[PDB]
């Protein structure tokens, strides 16, 4: 009843130590409580769990806890055969976990479908051969599922798709009918599962086109479902969906994903911080490339700095979608907003509004604007940080801020600009010698 | 162009002649600067991954129209499905909350 | 398979005519597997290309940039010639050029070193009549740098103002290589000093321009400065620039410093594949001795030290006629740290495929030095090739190889090969007579024999026996027989061949017996006999029987029990009958 | 019947005949050779004289020829 304590508390040392002083003594240990201990001591993989104060290899190792005391068992139920399996499966015992499945089946002992879940990704990920030789596998699987009278749970399915993501080229027919599977037997696909097939469509990264057209039939089933957390990848559809839609340049297409995201409770599953900020940024980068600028302000007013803060690459895409639009009467705002997002120092977003703004003549009025906005960008560079190891002036920007300043009538402010040309060694263009 | 095209034959004449190298040395100061230099930017941020992107890098942006044929009346949720596993019409649940949740279905949770 | 579900209905119908994306796929985890596209497996696409019919822009471009870099295999001169093959049939197909097109053929020719005037080239796209883009311009560029024309370099620079297109970052690299490959590395560090000047930090593609301009000159010092420098910089180290360093000092014929080089080389993520192209170009360039070098230096499979990573690097050699004493060498070496339990029989194999005499007979006899099972089964594919190029001296040289290694032809050889090449069977075994080589000719006569018997011409078979002087075996001939009369049955002939017999008889006593045993012939025929076709003989075997029983040679009691058991499971009574009687 | 798979290019009916000899009386072997080639395409039959020999080969779960492991199936 002691022990009961410590397995309850996830104390994995002392649970084990007093197990093998109980064991010792020689009382008698129920099965059910050794049980829980071999649940604990699979699951962490005989290591403490974090604590507040006192990734590549396989963690399974030998001389483990598990392994010792499952063999002291006097009696192994299935249960006990269970959570070994399904321990050896989640710390990379791939093999090891086949080979108790063996003797599980030796002992005619049933499995439940968690440890029928955890084996379809050991035959997976244990051997390696053809997927014919590991579909043949997977299905003899699903065929020991049916004889041993075990009911295949929403798990089983997504680990399949997600395990024939290696098989991208192989698996994606067959993976429709896992899909197709699903909707007979009555296992409604949750957004995991669409996650998985959308990115087992599209997996190479080559320069292939069509082959991701499996998101429309996606999008018209999901449409408007409100979704509950089934699976522990519901949270990374929309991020995929989100990719999808901008290789396939479709804006409908994203703003019937958006649309689904705001149904209902459905915003909640967007994921943490980078999932959202990789979302919005392809989301975002599509609606100025392929949107109305009248429209494209607007979603920039809602969603930044609301929703998230952009990247110094998506005020580019926003300035290049000014420009096709013929609306540079902007671009003084964009610099000031760049400034409040953490964008004064970007060399390239820098370099990008004084092209845009000296490229072509403007009005006075427009000519005003942008020479007051140069001489803004003009004192960031003065003020750089990067100071501290090396100051430099691209010859672009130096002759654009000069361009400008004459254009809108600062002769002397100009005219200080040429010692900086020799000084930094910037090659001037013809133009600005000829203007 | 047929005026670029006529050029291309001054090159290589003009070249015979020369020979040697020419003193075309500041190599016309890339042509006066020639137009546009941003093409930088992708590389100042100097990634491993993106070495790989412009290694393999071209004009792989303008697809245009790159599949206008669509609507083939296909529907994935129609077609052969995996019989291995019987349709079950609807599932009967008993709650039995005094079993004792496994670690697993709780840290599942 | 039942016809492999249609081939699972022609393969769900070629994908839907997307077998195009999916045999992109088998060219691309070739790449990810090895690194090569097999020439074999190329042509197989192409031609499914040309069998589909139906081409698509992206996929005909495709196939132009599969002639590239990415078939290291072949020579520079063969792969241009291949892409203008694939060009021309991508024509012939209907192939829609656009500026993509074009240009895909404008790095196959830079890649492939094809010396071309970007005037010419210039000019076809001015027959299409399709607008050039920068890529194209800049690829003239190259090949214009690639020459070291920096003046024509200049000049298309200058259109390329005119037109207000971007310097990228390969415009520089291009004008790196043009002035290293004019020889004057003082300009080419002043395209490093502009390039920063303009404000564009030098890439790794740049450096290891200038990595493999010093490479061509042989400038070990400033490769290991420019690599110092890299190493300091924040530019990570891929393999394949400094894989292609090694092979541009191997190019270069300096293979002292690609040992310095190699030795730089650290095993990284993945690129064995990188390395496999490099040692398959180094076969191609016959430069093997430094391919071995990296050979050795690729990390042996974790699993399995039999890897084929010295396969590729074997069956290579073999295809490019590397020398039998460096092919052994290299085996050897294989064999050695385990890389091949039987890496000499494997290039056996592809030599015998080539169908190279004297490479077989020199590596079979390299097969005996080191200590293998030597086998008329190696020599038997050999065999076969002679036989189709109908050589009377060339498959008498094999003999004689076969003599000098030891191994003896035995019946089945002739049979097989040696019997059907040559036009007539006692005319070969008249050559082979003369020869003098077999060690026993009645093999070659009781091969005819098999044929002649196998054939059904068993009048041939009784009237050969009787001439020859030389034992025959009879069960052999039994077997052979009951084939025969599956292939050519005559009632009539087994009764003329009878009468011949009585005739000239010869040997007369036989170790078989003289009725028992011609039961056990007839037992045996019969069982051979498929149930209709027993069913068929019946009219015919019924009067065999009546003249079994006129002779009074009755077959054995027990064997009669085999045969009857027979005639039960046939269910027809004229057999049974023919039993009883 | 025994139905042998994956057999190297090497071994020829003879040598699975020795090999499958110890396990049942082999009443015939046989080995496909491709034609052309004369390299079998890696998978033969091998005809016991008996049942338990079919068994026999059966059993034995690495059949190693040439230091190639064949696989034998029913």
């Amino acid at each position: 009843a002691a022990l009961k304590e410590r397995i309850e508390l996830r104390k994995v040392k002392a649970s084990v130590d007093m197990f093998d002083q109980l064991l010792q003594a020689g009382t008698t240990v129920s099965l059910e409580t050794t049980n829980s201990l071999l649940d604990l001591l699979c699951y962490y993989g005989d290591q403490e769990p974090s604590t507040d104060y006192h990734q590549f290899g396989v963690t399974w190792r030998a001389k483990n806890n598990a392994e010792r005391i499952f063999s002291l068992m006097p009696e192994k139920n299935e249960h006990s055969y269970c959570t070994m399996i399904r321990g050896m499966v989640k710390h990379r015992a791939y093999e090891q976990a086949l080979n108790l499945y063996t003797e599980l089946l030796n002992n005619r002992l049933h499995a439940d479908v968690y440890t029928f879940n955890a084996l379809i990704e050991a035959t997976v990920c244990a051997i390696n051969e053809k997927f014919e030789e590991k579909w043949s596998k997977i299905l003899e699987l699903l065929r020991h599922m049916v004889a041993q009278k075990v009911k295949p749970n929403l798990q089983t399915f997504n680990t399949i798709l997600k395990c024939l993501r290696r098989f991208h080229v192989f698996a994606r027919s067959p993976a429709l009918q896992v899909l197709r599977e699903m909707k007979a037997i009555g296992i409604e696909p949750s957004l995991a599962t669409y996650h998985h097939i959308i990115r087992l469509f599209d997996q190479p990264g080559d320069p292939l086109k069509r082959s991701s057209f499996i998101i429309y039939d996606i999008m018209n089933e999901l449409m408007g479902k409100r979704f509950s957390p089934k699976d522990p990848d519901d949270d990374k559809f929309f991020q995929s969906a989100m990719s999808i839609c901008s290789s396939l340049r479709d804006l409908e297409l994203a703003y019937q994903v958006h649309g689904l995201l705001k149904t209902g409770d459905n915003w909640k599953f967007i994921g943490p911080d980078q999932h959202r900020n990789f979302y919005y940024s392809k989301f975002f980068d599509l609606i100025c490339l392929m949107e109305q600028i009248d429209v494209t302000l607007k979603w920039y007013e809602d969603l930044i700095p609301s929703a998230y803060f952009p990247h110094s690459q998506t005020m580019i895409h926003l300035l290049q979608a000014l420009d096709v639009a013929n609306r540079l009467e902007v671009i003084p705002k964009i610099w000031k907003d760049s400034k409040e997002y953490g964008h004064t120092f970007r060399s390239d977003l820098r370099e990008e509004i004084l092209m845009l703004m000296a490229r072509d003549k403007h009005p006075p009025e427009l000519q005003v604007a942008f020479a007051d906005c140069a001489a803004d960008i003009k004192s960031a560079y003065e003020s750089q940080p990067i100071r501290q190891t090396a100051q430099d002036w691209p010859a672009t920007s130096l002759n654009c801020i000069a361009i400008l300043f004459l254009r809108a009538g600062r002769t002397q402010e100009a005219w200080k600009m040429l010692g900086l040309f020799r000084k930094h060694n910037k090659i001037p263009r013809s133009e600005l010698l000829n203007e | 162009s047929e005026l670029l095209s006529q050029l291309q034959q001054h090159e290589e004449e003009s070249r015979a002649q020369r020979d040697a190298k020419r003193p075309k040395i500041s190599f016309s100061n890339i042509i006066s600067d020639m137009k546009v230099a941003r093409s930088a930017t992708a590389r100042v941020r100097s990634r491993p991954e993106l070495r790989i992107q412009f290694d393999e890098g071209y004009d792989n942006y303008p697809g245009q129209e790159k599949t206008d044929d669509l609507k083939k009346r296909k529907n994935i949720f129609t077609g052969k499905r995996l019989n291995i596993f019987d349709m079950m019409a609807v599932t009967k649940e008993a709650p039995e909350t005094d079993t004792s949740p496994s670690l697993w279905d709780v840290e599942f949770a | 398979k039942e016809k492999d579900i249609q081939e699972e209905s022609t393969f769900s119908s070629r994908k839907i005519s997307n077998q195009f994306d999916w045999a992109l796929m088998r060219l691309d985890l070739s790449v990810r597997r090895t690194g090569r596209i097999p020439k074999k497996l190329l042509q197989k696409v192409f031609n499914d290309t040309c069998r589909s019919g139906g081409l698509g822009g992206s996929h005909a471009l495709l196939l132009l940039r599969s002639c590239g870099s990415l078939l290291p295999e072949l020579k520079l001169e063969e792969r241009t010639e291949f892409a203008h093959r694939i060009w021309d049939t991508l024509q012939k197909l209907g192939a829609v050029y656009d500026v993509s097109h074009y240009n895909a053929l404008l790095k196959v020719y830079l890649q492939n070193e094809y010396k071309f005037s970007p005037t010419d080239f210039l000019a076809k796209m001015e027959e299409a009549n399709i607008q050039p883009n920068r890529v194209t311009y800049q690829r003239l560029i190259a090949s214009y740098c690639n020459v070291g024309d920096i003046e024509g370099a200049s000049k298309i620079l200058g259109f390329m103002k005119t037109k207000d297109l971007p310097v990228t970052e390969a415009v520089f690299s291009a004008l790196v290589t043009g002035h290293a490959r004019a020889g004057d590395m003082e300009n080419a560090e002043n395209i490093l000093t502009v390039m920063r000047d303009a404000g564009i930090e030098p890439g790794p593609d740049t450096y290891l321009a200038l990595l493999n301009a010093y490479a061509e000159k042989g400038d070990i010092d400033h490769v290991k400065q420019t690599l110092e420098k890299v190493e300091k910089s924040e530019l990570h180290l891929m393999d394949r620039d400094l894989l292609q360093i090694i092979f541009s000092f191997s190019k270069a014929g300096y293979p002292q410093y690609v040992s310095e080089i190699l030795e730089k080389v650290t095993c990284e993520r993945r690129y064995i594949p990188d390395a496999m192209n490099l040692i398959l170009l180094l076969v191609t360039e016959k430069l093997e001795d430094v391919a071995l070098q990296i050979l050795l230096a690729c990390p042996v499979s974790k699993e399995d030290g039999p890897s084929v990573f010295g396969s590729f690097f074997l069956q290579h050699c073999v295809t490019m006629n590397t020398p039998v004493e460096k092919l052994t060498d290299y085996c050897k070496k294989l064999k050695e740290v385990q890389m091949h339990s039987f890496p000499l029989q494997f290039t056996l194999h592809c030599a015998l495929l080539a169908n190279k005499t004297d490479l077989a007979k020199a590596l079979m006899k390299a097969v005996k030095e080191e200590g293998f099972p030597i086998r008329p089964h190696y020599f038997w594919p050999l065999l076969v090739g002679r036989r189709k190029e109908k050589n009377v001296q060339g498959i008498i040289e094999i003999l004689k190889g076969m003599q000098e290694l030891g191994v003896h032809p035995d019946q089945e050889t002739y049979t097989d090969y040696v019997i059907p090449c040559f036009d007539s069977v006692n005319s070969a075994r008249a050559i082979l007579q003369e020869n003098g080589c077999l060690s026993d000719s009645d093999m070659f006569s009781q091969a005819g024999l098999r044929s002649e018997a196998a054939n059904g011409n068993l009048d041939f078979v009784l009237s050969f026996l009787k001439s020859n002087t030389l034992p025959i075996s009879l069960q052999s001939i039994r077997s052979s027989l009951l084939l025969g009369f599956r292939r050519s049955m005559n009632i009539n002939l087994w009764s003329e061949i009878t009468e011949l017999l009585y005739k000239d008889g010869r040997y007369c006593q036989e170790p078989r017996g003289p009725t028992e045993a011609v039961g056990y012939f007839l037992y045996n025929l019969i069982d051979s006999m498929s149930d209709s076709e027993v069913q068929a003989k019946e009219e015919h075997l019924r009067q065999y029987f009546h003249q079994l029983e006129k002779m009074n040679v009755k077959i054995p009691e027990n064997i009669y029990r085999g045969i009857r058991n027979l005639l039960e499971s046939y269910h027809v009574p004229e057999l049974i009958k023919d039993a009883h009687l | 019947v025994a139905f042998v798979r994956r057999i190297p290019w090497t071994a020829a009916s003879s040598q699975l005949k020795e090999h499958f000899a110890q396990f049942g009386h082999v009443r015939r072997c046989i080995l496909p050779f491709d034609k052309e080639t004369g390299f079998h395409r890696g998978l033969g039959w091998v005809q016991f004289s008996s049942e338990e020999g079919l068994r026999n080969a059966l059993q034995q779960e690495n059949h190693i020829i040439d230091g190639v492991k064949v696989q034998v199936h029913t």
